[PDB]
RNA sequence: CGCUUCUCGGCCUUUUGGCUAAGAUCAAGUGUAGUAUCUGUUCAUCAGUUUAAUAUCUGA
RNA sequence: UUAUGUAUUUACUGACCU
């Protein structure tokens, strides 16, 4: 044996995960990136409610996962329909 | 298959906002069917944000149409020196406006 | 006699540094200084008549 | 049962035949069509009870082994005193998996 | 014209004799080679297709 | 065909119920007399919206839950919020590797704790009698 | 009062440091019956149809 | 601003299934 050049391991391993971990993991992983990315657009209209599912506030829409939200960034523009209630914020420009 | 669709797209753009350019396994580490591969093929064909993908001028047209007259196939090479650069987006030129000099 | 920070492809250092500008990091990474010689047409019409 | 919401039950007169289930199935109750506190033997018609089709699954209609049973919460829900809950037709399920 | 098919599809099966083949692309490999023989006339639309429009 | 909840009103014993759509039945009398009947309870107020009975919780966030007290009083709360939040800090790595090194007696809490919190201590919750059916704001209207 | 320099604080990249061959590799799921939710998408006066009430048809 | 019709993913249900 190569005991220099085989590909190594270490022990007391435990393994690799399967696909249920794994992909949870991944879920988990996904929602950290998304709160991150969000946290850094600074967006003040993302709530997540009490199971783990995502919402426009202004929208009042729901999304189950993280790319149904930060795909819900784009249509139905109340996101400008906000300049109706900034007109009731301050009656100019 | 590689579809595509919107719910990648905005998760591989918050991605490459996050790890970088040249690390493309741990960015396909995340998205379930993708290879690190098809996320190379996608960022630089259709996300990059340097990509120009509407507003076709008329001074780009009269380029490519005696530049893919130089070198007739070889949409890849023509594809920087026109900028258009999505290299189809450039063939999308080419066989439209031979559809508009056929009719 | 200041610095730039370093916008890297892989760093595993310091800060990562992502500001909204200095993405493409270069001219354009990428330009060949008229692009194309001339000659190719010189070539190509020549084989085409 | 109540998972394949277009299978229909005979429901015609309970005889004096008692109900068997096949091997696949054993423990399952016919119409809760669950596995805990059995209660109450099933007796099944004699059409569904004729010749070829004797000792045959309820569910299934495989062959039977032990003998088929209601919940205690079919039980007293009188579930059982309506007719035989021998499932006659087969749709949309064991059907296509066949064709594939 | 299978009778073509079915020599590419047996030269670029040959290729795979060996089973620690890697995460997709040598099983998507194979996977399309199945799945072009599993429906010839589908994988051989799609090379007239590939073969008169598309060419980047 | 349809007298209207003028006449309709005039008729019946008890006129405190009969209301818009009653007029519009197949029977109208016998309506507003189960609607007058003693200790019935009512249809529910969403058989005529257009919100699918819930669809209109969207946007209010809401704490999680409230156990009952003789739960709280067992430390079960703080023995699995104690170790979720250590399990947060675990990585793959430790997670095969207590999957097959596993330690146990991580809460081991006691038997006779729990038997007596379900025996011993057993609260009667705040029931409500037959009629009080629920609608879609009813904790919010709490002022009462 | 104004101007330049110095020092203390209120502070807006700080990731575990460096180098090798980006160190090196990897990453399979079905079929069935049903729902929920985003995105795309569009929304002139009678008469009877219909509906709890509303909203198609026809009428000038 | 409730809402439709659809192209259309994503989630979810039934101890569904060799
Ligand atoms: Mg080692
Ligand atoms: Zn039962
Ligand atoms: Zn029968
Ligand atoms: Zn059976």
């Amino acid at each position: 044996m190569d005991f220099q050049h085989r590909p190594g391991g270490k022990t007391g391993s435990g393994g690799v995960a399967s696909s249920s971990e794994s992909n949870r993991d991944r879920r988990e992983r996904l929602r950290q990136l998304a709160l991150e990315t969000i946290d850094i657009n600074k967006d003040p209209y993302f709530m997540k409610n009490h199971l783990g599912s995502y919402e426009c506030k202004l929208c009042l829409t729901l999304h189950n996962n993280e790319g149904s939200y930060l795909a819900h960034t784009q249509g139905k523009k109340h996101q400008t329909n906000l300049a109706r209630r900034a007109a009731k914020e301050a009656k100019e420009a | 298959g590689g579809v595509w669709r919107n719910t990648e797209d905005e998760i591989l753009k918050a991605a490459v906002m996050k790890y970088g350019k040249n690390q493309w396994s741990r960015i396909a580490s995340l998205l379930h069917r993708k290879s690190a591969k098809q996320c190379k093929a996608r960022w630089y064909e259709w996300l990059d944000p340097s990509i120009k993908k509407t507003e076709w001028s008329r001074e780009e047209e009269e380029k490519l149409l005696h530049l893919a007259k130089l070198m007739p196939t070889q949409w890849r090479t023509i594809a920087p020196i026109i900028g258009r650069t999505a290299a189809q987006c450039l063939e999308h030129y080419e066989f439209l406006l031979d559809k508009a000099a056929q009719r | 006699w200041k610095i730039p920070p370093c916008i890297s492809n892989w760093k595993n250092a310091k800060g990562y540094t992502i500001p909204l500008d200095k993405r493409l990091a270069a001219d354009g990474r990428g330009l060949q200084t008229v692009h194309i010689n001339e000659n190719f047409a010189k070539l190509a019409e020549a084989l085409y008549i | 049962a109540k998972h394949h919401p277009d299978l229909i039950f005979c429901r015609k007169q309970a005889g004096v035949a008692i109900g068997r289930l096949c091997e696949k199935c054993d423990g399952k109750c016919v119409i809760c069509d669950s596995y805990v506190r059995p209660c109450t033997l099933v007796r099944i018609c004699d059409e569904c009870n004729y010749g070829s089709y004797q000792g045959r699954c309820v569910i299934c209609g495989g062959p039977g082994v032990s003998d088929a049973y209601y919940c205690k919460e079919c039980t007293i829900q009188e579930k059982d005193r309506d007719g035989c809950p021998k499932i006659v037709n087969l749709g949309s399920s064991k059907t296509d998996l066949f064709y594939e | 014209d299978t009778k073509l098919l079915i020599l590419a599809l047996e030269r670029l099966k040959e290729a795979y004799s060996v089973k620690s083949r890697l995460n997709q692309s040598q099983r998507e490999e194979l996977g399309l080679i199945e799945q072009a023989y599993d429906n010839p006339h589908e994988a051989l639309s799609r090379i007239k297709r590939h073969l008169l429009t598309q060419r980047a | 065909n349809r007298f209207t909840v003028a006449e309709l009103k005039q008729l019946v014993a008890r006129p405190d119920v009969v209301e818009m759509h009653d007029v519009t039945a197949q029977d109208p009398k016998l309506l507003v007399h189960l609607k007058a009947t003693r200790n019935s309870v009512p249809v529910p107020r969403h058989w005529c919206f257009k919100r699918k009975y819930l669809q209109g919780k969207r946007g209010i966030e809401k704490p999680p839950f409230e156990l009952p007290d003789f739960i709280k009083r067992t430390g079960i709360q703080e023995m699995r919020e104690a170790l979720q939040e250590k399990e947060e800090q675990k990585t793959m790595k430790s997670k095969m590797r207590e999957k097959v090194r596993p330690k146990m007696g991580k809460i081991d809490i006691d038997y006779q704790k729990l038997h007596d919190a379900f025996f011993k201590w057993q609260t009667k919750p705040k029931l409500t009698i037959h009629g009080d059916l629920y609608y879609e704001g009813k904790e919010f209207e709490t002022r009462l």
